């Protein structure tokens, strides 16, 4: 029901997929894919979909 | 007790639904809002500007704001409820700290004297019938759309906002040599209650003067504690210390955002068509019917 | 909300496939779709002082975080597992529904 909602800041980000070890890119990889280096605000919302 | 005429089981979740709808989480409609002519320098949502130490509190009526001919022309004219003077122009009524509780059946002359003597004398105009949302908006994104005073004073009573507010912490800091601009970014509409109750995180980077940059905050440690799973169904969280009983995640008003979910596996298959045989009885005349 | 959840696509590591620091977490299996949790930002992000403050977390004894199987019920005549009880990234309000 409540999901993360992140605004990135557009200058200090770093625009393609960041890109760790393979076992942990299924693990961690879209955890460090949502809160990249340059969020700006994190907001705990209703989910969307 | 007719149970409101729906399920065992509907009652039960909406127990925990009552719960999900008082979280402070998710309450993010704002009411009140306050018009104050302070300047802009770090912006961020949390900011509700303070009162200055000689204001005077005067709740709003509409018999303080008149017509009255002033100085060969008729100018709205102020009486401050204290005193009782009589104030025609703008540029120099005292410092009033007023409170519009109702903003019904107020003229447009009337709120375009406020709005003036905001900017002329440093007013403080509390109103607490503004409703509105507030999106914290990046700095490199930038205001999209603004809100005009005309209609923060001008509108129906129940009209739903929606302000834009910036997060001024990850603004590029100039260079040591730039000559500097010429306008100043100012500012009239404030919020009461603190904005981003949502807020969960903040300004992921690293500042290369100091370790972690001002006003950044972390993750609660509520929202990365699983805990176990209770006998009850109950979500629990981990123990404090040894021999303590864990504190239920429902009691509590923080959010976990891992939980252990009783999951059925393929080995299951609840609600497929399962098969019988029926045998007839052999004669109609042998069943037996009464006193069974 | 009369959701029923089915173990879905599930996967099951290598422990020498994992780092040190997700070994530590994982409860030996989880979903594809693992969604998204801070607590894995441990030892992956750049931030400086966000490593440190979820590390300065989860050392501590009052937190614990995992991801995956955790409880088993064995059914009592045929011995296959039934009930699974698996660690999830989802809100509490969701999950106690």
């Amino acid at each position: 029901y409540l999901t993360y909602s992140v605004k990135y800041e557009d200058q200090f980000t770093k625009k393609d997929k960041l890109r760790a070890s393979e076992a942990d890119d299924r693990i961690v990889g879209p955890t460090v894919n949502l809160f990249k280096y340059g969020a700006a605000v994190v907001n705990i919302d209703l989910n969307r979909d | 007790w007719s149970r409101y005429f729906l399920d065992e089981l509907r009652l039960r979740r909406l127990s925990v639904g009552l719960r999900l709808i008082t979280n402070p989480r998710i309450a993010r409609r704002f009411d009140g809002v306050r018009i104050m002519y302070l300047t802009d320098d770090d912006p961020d949502p949390d900011f509700v500007p303070d009162v200055p130490e000689g204001y005077v509190a005067v709740q709003y009526a509409h018999r303080l704001f008149s017509s009255s001919l002033a100085n060969k022309r008729n100018r709205v004219t102020y009486t401050h409820p204290p005193t009782g003077m009589a104030y025609p122009s703008p540029t120099g009524r005292p410092h009033v700290h007023m409170t519009i509780n109702e903003r019904a059946g107020m003229s447009k002359l009337v709120a375009d004297n406020i709005i003036a003597s905001v900017i002329k004398s440093n007013w403080v105009v509390d109103i607490h019938d503004i409703e509105y949302t507030a999106e914290v908006m990046t700095p490199s994104e930038g205001y999209t759309q603004h809100v005009d005073a005309e209609s923060i004073m001008t509108a129906p009573k129940g009209k739903l906002f929606h302000l834009q507010f910036m997060d001024g912490l990850l603004r590029p800091e100039p260079s040591a040599f730039d000559p500097p601009a010429s306008g100043e970014d100012m500012r009239l509409i404030y919020p009461l209650q603190p904005i981003s109750v949502a807020r969960s995180m903040r300004a992921i980077v690293n500042h290369n003067e100091v370790d972690r940059p001002r006003g950044a905050v972390a993750p609660s440690s509520y929202e990365m504690d699983t805990g176990t799973l209770s006998r009850n169904g109950d979500l629990l969280y981990s123990p404090v210390a040894n021999g303590q009983v864990g504190i239920p995640k429902l009691e509590v008003d923080h959010i976990s955002f891992s939980n252990v979910v009783s999951m059925m596996t393929a080995n299951i298959r609840t609600g497929d068509d399962m098969a019988v045989e029926r045998v007839n009885p052999d004669d109609v005349r042998a069943i037996n019917i009464r006193n069974a | 909300d009369n959701r029923l959840v089915i173990v879905g696509e599930t996967t099951t590591p290598m422990s020498n496939t994992l780092s040190t620091v997700v070994n530590n977490v994982l409860r030996t299996t989880y979903h594809n779709n693992v969604g998204v949790n801070p607590a894995l930002l441990r030892d992956f992000t750049q931030v400086n002082w966000l490593n440190r403050d979820i590390t300065n977390m989860l050392q501590q004894a009052g937190t614990k975080y995992g991801l995956g199987l955790t409880e088993t019920r064995l059914d009592y005549v045929r011995l296959v597992k039934t009930i699974v009880g698996h660690a999830l990234n989802i809100d509490h309000f969701a999950a106690s529904v």
